[PDB]
């Protein structure tokens, strides 16, 4: 046991300052199975301002224990299908102890409710947004309260303290962070690392409104993204919840689920083309001297892929969560809370009426999460388990039959504690006698059966320091390994066994903690049951013949009654290699199924291990289950903190992947600063318009200087035409009253490309606004979204008019005889907006008579003339500077 | 436009929102002995923020409503439509642009000076629009209300020159050029070290993104319609300090399957 630091007394003395200035982590409260209701809590120091809690049995009356009376709460599981939450009952106005602790929150909720006049019931619920489901909620922390915005990632420690005669729900937001090719915890620095709730009444409404808004918003996000990949959103909406239990792919959400699965396929098929290339790269990296030549290409492919992950996995995950949450809320709204929280798990039910889970697996689940309470009688059972006696049990029962009777749940909590202790003692005595003492001979049996590659795995790596250490790690490890092998072959297997070795040599380093906390959450993750198909029982010979029958890569677990070997085949290149993997020994491979069967028979029956693993049927010719794992889906199950199992299952260190996920979110946040800064979006539209102004003025000047003309002649932009291919002519008018117009052979494209540029904006103004009696009405009012780009085009047109004026008044100040093009542009804009000019062919005699009568100043149409329009387009835009910028527009408006 | 007998000059817009704009030669002589207090007082009586102008016949000046100090141009002629773009940062004074000279003035704390003859200078909101001098050596300016600058260059052998300090200050630097060729050997000097820059693209813009800062450099038309010009500029960075062609970068982007969408470090492409 770790010694612990007397700083516990500082923490007791000023818990708020301590939690503000030091990171209080909770990891040992996750990897401890079924904590007591009541126990001793202590800190242990690990680094600079970094402390970990632990449960311990030592008395607080040896103050050198650095420990205090506190109430623990067990960790609840991560499967959204869970009806049985973790809860414990604690007094209002406590005397016995003044703190309450729980396992680190990652995708769950802590909900405090008032059970009666004198006691709170605190629930650790593994579902997101759980505070909506309970009733009489007075305090709560939901996933959203500690989520990092714009990401799926989140991590926070939550605990309760009795201070100033009331309970306070204390939330300490954290993250994992990279620090020189290592990981550490730290307080989150981008927001206030601590926040506090006293007991309140309105919390339900305050959450529910936010959830409704957030769900609407995420549905907008998904509609957007689906549109970006051309998927039809037609008819996608919530089916009214009609009947039945919670399920994934329930008809009510089926449209959303399908849309997610498909949009995911549109990127998964895309990335697979680079995935293959990356594998080719690693296969050449392993086999060549000049590693650093190609390694950077590995880095660039990683960056490319992780961009796509960061950009879309978060969206798909959040859509799944908001859909599961809305489903559960409908189930509550129709069937009442008693359908959505259950007091105990003994009313056995699930996604199917039975799921035939091995006793081993259902026990490990029953001993790596807390569901319901654990009264002090259970702790007394455990502390006294050598004295206690249990009916119908004796020392010569197998560990399996004890595990079964314990999962009968009929015994008292003190009896279940005693039987659990006896189970762990017998289990580890048997694992020692059967496997640790004989890890040697297995290597040689597999060798001289003819194996072609092997990697032993650390005997010592345990996912929990307590309970049966031996058998709990098997079910997640086989699910990780089969992904490793299917996705990366011998290099994957090497990287993963290296990871296990390091994580067992340094059992308290940050990475080994994150790995332990990321193999857990594979015990009962319903996505893995989505990635499964329990085929029948088979005799070993039949299993071998089935492997011989497979085409393409395929994998199988054996999931024997108390253990999980793995077996499978790869066929991609180098012939067909057949693999075998026993988590107690190592992974082995073979070139031919005869050799494979000759080895696996010797191993499982020749040394009777099939009987120690409790296989079915006769001792000879044992029968196993098998489960045709779909590595296409199993790889993508979430293990919290946004990691897919593939991510813990890769060639590089975890601090590399997390580093990359930092850097590419720096890059994406910088890019997002560029994509939606509407100030630069409009200022560049202004700069573009002014640049077209200078281009058109330069072109007009050149044309008016190759020919002979003066300031009285205006180019009529509305009439430029192509005089056949490749060559242009332009009409000019004497702006005075006379009819005098002259056509100039022009040969310059800008006299039509400027008209194209300006008619694009004028079609916006003609679409968003109407000109009435010489003022412009925003269509549908200012309250529509139209002004937000109608005025954005208007600011550009107005800045072009005021460009030409400020150039004319620059020439007049330093010269003479500017052509005064602002009148030409005003008469174009007027006639186009009033639709007197329009696209397509117009009679030149008509459009010229229009331009002429506009230049003569009298009203053409709309009971208005072009200078009134040119005023109204300044007025509306100067009002609209409020919408576009908020006013206070230095350098422009306050003349 | 309304002048009050006290000399304060107001605009009323078509909706009646009276706005203070200036104070005349009389108001400034009456207040003069406590003019800064009188200005802060009148900027309190009217809910106004930004800048106020001390109008006059032969001398004119600017009061920054957000600050204590006041900037007087001296004897430089009126009717130039003289622009105030904002208070400077990192050095004293403020910057003033004369649209009619096409010359930029630094109005010091105790005087004024011509800084350069930039053919245009403008501010829109938080963004400068800044355009080439007669001399072509274009480097941005430090200003307090702004975070973004657009650069444009048309002059002989014209060069863009980004200080490390400016790159550390401006969140965004935008660079733009017009079709008629200004020079082939058109250089961007980056004082920032190349290794931390990350290339990518918008639908048309190229982007060079820093990662120890949020500071993006954008090149406004490397892809899409104008790409076929193949006329594009060349970049100089501190480091190995080879000169890279924006053609070479778009070829690097086209090399991998990143031609779909992409991101990569410069130390790869420069050493490719």
């Amino acid at each position: 046991p770790r010694q612990g630091s007397a700083d516990i007394h500082q923490f007791v003395t000023d818990p708020v300052l301590f939690a503000k200035t030091h990171t209080v982590s909770a990891e040992a409260l996750v990897r401890s199975g079924r904590l007591p209701a009541e126990g001793s809590a202590q800190l242990v120091k690990v680094g600079s301002g970094l402390y970990e809690l632990e449960y311990t049995e030592q008395s607080a009356n040896d103050i050198s224990s650095s420990s205090i009376p506190a109430y623990f709460l067990g960790y609840n599981g991560p499967n959204q299908a869970n009806a049985v939450p973790a809860y414990v009952d604690i007094p209002k106005r406590t005397i016995a102890g003044n703190f309450l602790f729980t396992g680190t929150l990652s995708g769950g909720s802590l909900v405090v409710t008032s059970l009666d006049a004198n006691t709170f019931r605190v629930y650790h619920d593994g579902r997101v947004n759980s505070s909506l489901l309970y009733d009489n909620v007075v305090m709560a922390v939901d996933y959203k309260d500690y989520q990092i915005a714009g990401t799926a990632e989140g991590l926070a420690a939550a605990y309760m303290q009795y201070v100033n005669h009331e309970w306070q729900l204390v939330l300490q937001r954290q993250e994992y962070q990279r620090d020189g090719q290592m990981l550490r915890l730290r307080l989150r620095d981008d927001e206030e690392p601590l926040s506090i709730q006293v007991a309140d009444s309105q919390v339900v409404e305050r959450n529910q409104a936010q959830f409704v808004a957030y769900r609407e918003q995420i549905h907008q996000q998904l509609k957007k993204v689906a549109t970006q990949f051309e998927v039809s959103i037609s008819g996608v909406s919530d089916g009214v919840y009609t009947e039945g239990e919670f399920s994934p792919d329930h008809p009510a959400i089926a449209a959303w689920a399908k849309l997610c699965a498909e949009v995911y396929d549109r990127i998964n098929a895309d990335t697979k083309q680079l995935v293959d290339k990356r594998n080719k790269l690693y296969e050449n990296r392993r086999n060549t001297i000049r590693r650093d030549l190609i390694n950077q290409q590995i880095k660039q492919l990683n960056i490319t892929l992780e961009y796509y992950k960061a950009q879309y996995d978060t969206v798909l995950r959040e859509a799944g969560f908001v859909e599961q949450s809305w489903l559960w809320q409908q189930i509550k709204a129709k069937n009442g809370s008693a359908a959505v929280v259950r007091i105990d798990d003994t009313a056995i039910q699930g996604g199917g009426k039975q799921r035939t889970d091995s006793v081993g697996e259902r026990y490990a689940i029953s001993e790596a999460y807390q569901r319901g309470a654990r009264g002090t009688g259970f702790s007394d059972g455990l502390r006294n388990f050598r004295e206690i006696e249990i009916p119908g049990v004796d020392d010569k029962m197998s560990a399996l039959e004890m595990k079964r009777l314990f999962l009968e749940g009929k015994l008292t909590s003190e009896q279940q504690g005693a039987l659990s202790g006896r189970i762990t003692e017998t289990s580890r005595a048997e694992y020692i006698d059967k496997v640790l003492r004989q890890t040697a001979v297995f290597s040689e049996d597999f060798h001289d059966a003819g194996s072609v590659f092997d990697r032993l795995v650390p005997q010592d790596f345990y996912l929990s320091l307590v309970g049966d250490r031996s058998g709990g790690r098997c079910y997640p490890l086989v699910r990780a390994m089969t992904v490793a092998l299917a996705s990366g072959g011998e290099a994957g297997i090497n990287s993963l066994v290296q990871k296990l070795f390091f994580a067992s040599a340094d059992p308290q380093a940050g990475s080994s903690t994150l790995l332990r906390n990321s193999l857990i959450k594979l015990h009962s993750n319903v996505e893995a049951v989505q990635a499964s198909t329990e085929l029948g029982q088979f005799g070993l010979s039949e299993v071998v013949s089935r492997l011989a029958a497979t085409t393409g890569t395929s994998m199988f677990a054996l999931n024997t009654q108390n253990h999980s070997m793995m077996v499978g085949s790869t066929v991609t290149t180098e012939g067909r290699r057949y693999y075998f993997y026993d988590p107690n020994v190592g992974i082995f491979a073979f070139d031919n199924t005869k050799s494979l069967s000759r080895a696996m028979e010797q191993h499982l029956v020749g040394r009777r291990l099939a009987v120690h693993y409790g296989s079915f049927g006769s001792k000879s010719a044992p029968a196993f289950n098998l489960i045709e794992i779909d590595t296409g889906k199993m790889a993508e199950v979430p293990v919290g903190n946004g990691l897919n199992v593939a991510d813990l299952t890769r060639f590089e260190e975890l601090s590399s992947v997390i580093g990359q996920r930092r850097q590419v979110e720096q890059v994406m946040s910088a890019q997002e600063r560029i994509t939606e800064d509407l100030q630069l979006s409009t200022a560049l539209q202004a700069f573009d318009a002014e640049q077209w102004g200078a281009r058109f003025e330069a072109a007009s000047t050149r044309l008016a200087q190759e020919h002979q003309l003066d300031s009285r002649w205006l180019p009529i932009i509305a009439t430029t035409e192509e005089q056949g291919e490749g060559r242009y002519r332009v009409q000019f008018i004497n702006r005075d009253q006379p009819e005098q117009t002259r056509w100039l052979d022009t040969d310059d494209s800008t006299f039509v490309e400027f008209r194209r540029f300006v008619d694009e904006h004028m079609s916006v103004l003609n679409e968003h606004f109407t000109l009435e009696s010489g003022r412009m009405r925003p269509r549908g009012g200012v309250g529509e979204a139209a002004p937000v780009d109608g005025l954005n085009a208007g600011f550009a047109v107005q800045a072009l008019i005021q460009w030409f004026s400020d150039k004319n008044r620059h020439d007049a100040a330093n010269g003479m005889a500017s052509p005064d093009l602002a009148t030409a542009l005003k008469v174009h804009s007027y006639l186009n907006f009033v639709q007197m000019v329009h696209g397509g062919v117009q009679d030149v005699i008509k459009v010229t008579a229009l331009v002429r009568t506009a230049l003569r100043g009298e009203v053409v149409a709309a009971q208005t003339s072009f200078k009134e329009f040119a005023l109204s387009l300044g007025h509306t835009v100067n009002e609209g500077v409020g919408v576009l910028f908020g006013g206070a527009m230095i350098g422009l408006d306050a003349y | 436009r309304l002048t009050t007998v006290k000399g304060e000059i107001l605009l009323r817009t078509h909706d009646g929102k009276l706005q203070l704009v200036a104070v005349d030669k009389d108001w400034q002589q009456d207040n003069l002995v406590r003019l800064s207090q009188a200005l802060a007082e009148v900027a309190g009586q009217w809910r106004v923020k930004g800048v106020l102008t001390l109008q006059g016949d032969d001398t004119q000046g600017w009061f920054d409503v957000g600050s204590g100090q006041v900037f007087s141009i001296g004897g430089i002629p009126a009717t130039d439509n003289l622009r105030f773009i904002g208070i400077a940062v990192g050095k004293k004074g403020a910057y003033v642009y004369n649209p009619t000279d096409q010359m930029l003035y630094q109005v010091k704390e105790s005087g004024a000076q011509k800084l350069n003859h930039y053919a245009d200078v403008e501010r829109i909101g938080s963004s400068l629009l800044l355009q080439d001098g007669g001399k072509g050596d274009l480097s941005p300016m430090l200003i307090a209300g702004v975070d973004s600058v657009v650069l444009h260059g048309g002059a002989g052998s014209d060069t863009y020159r980004l200080s490390q300090t400016m790159w550390s200050y401006y969140r965004t630097v935008v660079i733009d050029n017009d079709d008629p060729n200004q020079v082939l050997d058109r250089l961007i000097i980056l004082a920032v070290d190349a290794e931390k820059i990350f290339v990518s693209r918008h639908e048309d813009d190229l982007m060079l993104t820093d990662s120890v800062n949020g500071t993006v450099l954008v090149i406004r038309k490397v892809f899409g319609s104008q790409a076929v010009t193949h006329r594009h500029l060349q970049i100089d960075l501190e480091g190995s300090s080879s000169v890279i062609s924006v053609d070479h970068l778009v070829k690097g982007f086209t090399r991998l399957g990143t031609a779909n969408i992409g991101l990569f470090e410069l130390p790869w492409a420069i050493e490719l």
